[PDB]
């Protein structure tokens, strides 16, 4: 048979991001003294829709501590900043929707984004529109906390990781249903390439597992083993269940 | 009144399907109308690009919900800060 | 309460809406207490207030914005800021507020 | 109340915008050629440049250099200060005949200056003679 | 010792006496004459016709 | 005296430009210095042998 | 009636190609080449177009004198007028408070050591 739609992806030629508009790699500040320590006033210059992005960024301008200069760095919005508003980063800054401290300095119930993984990430789970960590925990012995993100998933994270309180904006995007494949198309065509996906199973035999058949049809289950192979996985990719999922998530 | 009930949705016509207009007709009611402008105090327009507004008469501009200037999520957490911040 | 007290005012009493005649006014120091707004500017907040120390006058912060101060004293438009030149019939004189 | 003599106001709006000054002689309203609250405001153009100690002379002197400025100048374009700094000395010199005329406007200028140089020699009123960053 | 208290973080490398060339014989050895002459730059003049028109009469040879 | 004017610099974390400190510690260094320096350690830090150690103990 | 051709070998109805037909004092009609109309410099602070200051394009001014470059105020070809009424104001007013804060600070710090110290008695 051939390579798949779906194994050539990897390749990169087309299945490449489009970052023409794309504005800026939406992160937080880098870490250290000011920040590990006291505290830093951004300012938010712009808010700023971003082409390809679950929710608009925000050019948030500080000062080098030790130049004669500013840095401005590209947050991911939530929604509360606004242009002139006063960001601070860091141990001793305050709980309000846009400063950032490090996760360590929140207490349990609070509500961050941009969350750092490991500290000096500069950002990376919970930063897509709307959503947003809620610290659950804290481990003072062996400084981690638990943290819920939005998947459910809790998980144990340095406490010197950081992210920005409040939640993300843009949220309640997915409310509206599309309509109209072209408002798709232009959802796409501003990300990569993955839209129009046509069905393994009308395509031919060669071109991908379910494909050929006088009815399309799979014919043997599109469940598929998580060590199977490139060009086995198209199909339900290591499912647990299958079928109408009832309840809670 | 010109339509009894498609309201702004009536640029579809007779595509997408009651549903799929009921449904936009909501959020494209909510992001076509004008706020008001917690700052300026006035309240004319204004989004501009999913989770931006704005500008009335003043020039600002605030992250929001895509199709609202404040998501319900965002007036809650608000709070939740607002207390958590009390401690 | 102070919406009770700027109604008592607005019939049968002398008073300023708005900056410029606030600032004119306390200038000329005919201003004996001004309103103001919350949503107003921390900018022209300050810059009032700083007046205001100058002229030894009472600013109390109606808490709420401007377009419940513009219906507080009896207008339709909103109000940044009002100022008591002479209101001798109400109270917000002698009370702190 | 207020804005007398003293008051050390900041010009706001045209040129010395941001230059601090001395309502050396203000008018409620009336007149025929400015019809609004005007003073009449001396104030300093160029700044005394910062001087140290580890410094001298031909900076120090160069620092120490003082412009000033006279000016009508509308109050809503004076934000008025705590700060006073004295002296009736000035209203006998800046008269409304001290205007108009070009050679009577600098023969003021002339005086203000020196009363400036005075001034901010013996660490008089130090705020008047910082410049306002903006 | 009280060794060299630096600012710039950023070791870069430290300028030095960058010398000039001294060779031991020219490799050319001789001089190439004039690559191209008052003669050898300008060849042939024209005689096409339209041309001894714009001597003449426009000024150019 | 009186024109010389006191005036604190502040180095609050978020109050006026730090001011340049030695910054020894902090240098990226080259490669070979970076080895030479780690290889230093790196023995030390290595439980020696005894036929070698009789060498750092001299005269 | 009478039509006109480009200049320039390029056909392509491009921005930085656009054509004014012009009646030449020979009588025919020629095109010719409408250099870009340059937009009004701006505000740092606010979007205002920013008055006073020759429009040009970046270079039909470098060679221009300053007078049309500015006006001859505090920030010039740069910051707005009310622009920056907004910000003397507020570099004065935040420096009074700054002030006002270092007092409170002082004389609080005074009777925070005058409290320990009574305190401590």
């Amino acid at each position: 048979g051939r390579v798949i739609r779906n194994q050539r992806k990897g390749a990169g030629s087309i299945f490449t991001s489009h970052t023409r508009l794309r504005q800026g790699a939406a992160k937080l500040r880098n870490l250290d003294y000011a920040e590990r320590h006291g505290y830093i006033r951004g300012v938010v210059k712009q808010i700023v829709h971003d082409a390809g992005r679950g929710a608009p960024l925000a050019k948030v301008v500080f000062r080098d501590p030790y130049k004669y200069k500013l840095r401005e760095e590209t947050f991911i919005a939530n929604e509360g900043l606004h242009t002139g508003q006063f960001i601070y980063a860091g141990k001793k800054a305050s709980l309000n929707v846009g400063n950032v401290l490090p996760l360590g300095s929140v207490p349990e119930g609070t509500i961050i984004s941009n969350v750092e993984e490991r500290p000096g990430d500069r950002g990376a789970l919970a930063r897509a529109s709307g959503n947003y960590v809620i610290v659950i925990g804290h481990n003072p012995e062996d400084n981690k906390t638990r943290v819920r993100l939005p998947s459910g998933a809790k998980k144990i994270i340095s406490s010197d990781a950081r992210g920005v309180i409040g939640v993300v904006a843009g949220g309640g995007r997915i409310d509206k249903p599309l309509l109209k494949a072209g408002r798709a198309f232009h959802k796409y065509r501003v990300k990569r390439n993955s839209w129009p996906k046509t069905r393994g199973v009308a395509m031919n035999p060669v071109d991908h597992p379910h494909g050929g058949g006088n009815h399309q049809h799979i014919g043997k289950a599109s469940t598929i083993s998580r060590g199977a192979v490139s060009g086995q996985k198209a199909g339900l990719i290591a499912a647990r269940r299958t079928g109408l999922l009832r309840g809670s998530q | 009144k010109r339509t009894k009930k498609v309201g702004i949705t009536g640029k579809y016509g007779v595509r997408y399907g009651s549903s799929l207009r009921r449904q936009v007709k909501k959020l494209e009611v909510q992001q076509h109308a004008t706020y008001n402008c917690s700052f300026c105090g006035k309240t004319c327009v204004k989004r501009g690009a999913a989770g931006v507004w704005s500008c009335s008469s003043c020039n600002r501009t605030i992250a929001g919900g895509a199709y609202t200037l404040s998501t319900a999520a965002a007036a809650t957490v608000r709070s939740t800060i607002r207390r958590l911040r009390d401690m | 309460n102070i919406n009770q007290k700027l109604a008592l005012v607005v019939k049968s009493g002398k008073y300023s809406l708005g900056y410029k005649s606030t600032v004119k006014s306390l200038r000329q120091g005919k201003a004996k207490l001004i309103i103001i707004a919350a949503n107003t500017p921390v900018l022209r907040k300050s810059e009032l207030e700083y007046y205001a120390m100058l002229s030894k006058t009472k600013v109390y912060y109606f808490q709420g914005g401007n377009n419940e101060l513009g219906t507080a004293v009896g207008k339709l438009f909103r109000v940044g800021v009002v100022t008591i030149l002479d209101a001798g019939d109400s109270d917000i004189l002698t009370a702190l507020a | 109340k207020f804005l007398k003599a003293g008051k050390v106001a900041v010009v706001v709006r045209g040129r010395y915008a941001g230059k601090k000054v001395v309502i050396v002689k203000p008018h409620d309203e009336g007149t025929k050629s400015h019809p609004f609250g005007h003073a009449l405001v001396a104030g300093i153009e160029r700044y005394p440049l910062k001087v140290t100690k580890r410094q001298g002379a031909k900076k120090v002197a160069k620092r120490t250099k003082i412009k000033p400025f006279i000016k009508v100048i509308n109050y809503n374009h004076l934000l008025p200060t705590r700060y006073t700094l004295d002296v009736e000395a000035f209203k006998s010199v800046v008269s409304t005949e001290t205007f108009e005329e070009p050679s009577q406007r600098e023969e003021a200028k002339k005086v203000i200056k020196k009363a400036f140089e005075e001034r901010h020699q013996a660490g008089k009123n130090q705020w008047f003679f910082t410049k306002l960053n903006f | 010792k009280a060794l060299k208290v630096r600012t710039s973080a950023s070791f870069r490398l430290p300028k030095t006496l960058k010398l000039a060339r001294s060779p031991k014989y020219a490799t050319k050895a001789v001089p190439h004459y004039n690559r191209l002459d008052s003669y050898k730059v300008i060849e042939q003049p024209i005689t096409s016709e339209t041309a001894m028109k714009k001597v003449e009469d426009g000024n150019t040879l | 005296n009186p024109l010389t004017k006191s005036s604190p610099r502040n180095f609050g974390i978020g109050q006026a430009i730090q001011p340049k400190r030695n910054l020894s510690r902090y240098v990226k260094w080259p490669e070979y210095v970076r080895l030479q320096r780690q290889k230093k350690i790196l023995s030390i830090r290595l439980k020696v042998p005894p036929s070698i150690a009789q060498f750092q103990n001299t005269l | 009636a009478q039509r006109v051709t480009f200049r320039r070998r390029n056909p392509y109805n491009t921005k930085s190609n656009k054509i004014k037909v012009v009646k030449t004092p020979g009588g025919a009609l020629r095109s010719q080449h409408v250099k870009k109309l340059a937009t009004r410099p701006k505000c740092g602070d606010t979007g205002v177009p920013l008055q006073g200051v020759s429009t040009l394009r970046p270079r039909q001014y470098a060679t221009v004198s300053r007078t049309k470059k500015t006006v001859s105020r505090a920030y010039g070809g740069s910051k707005s007028a009310n622009a920056v009424k907004e910000r003397i104001v507020r570099a004065f007013l935040i420096e009074e408070q700054k002030i006002v804060k270092r007092v409170i600070k002082e004389q609080t710090e005074a009777a925070k050591k005058a409290e320990k110290k009574d305190a401590k008695k």
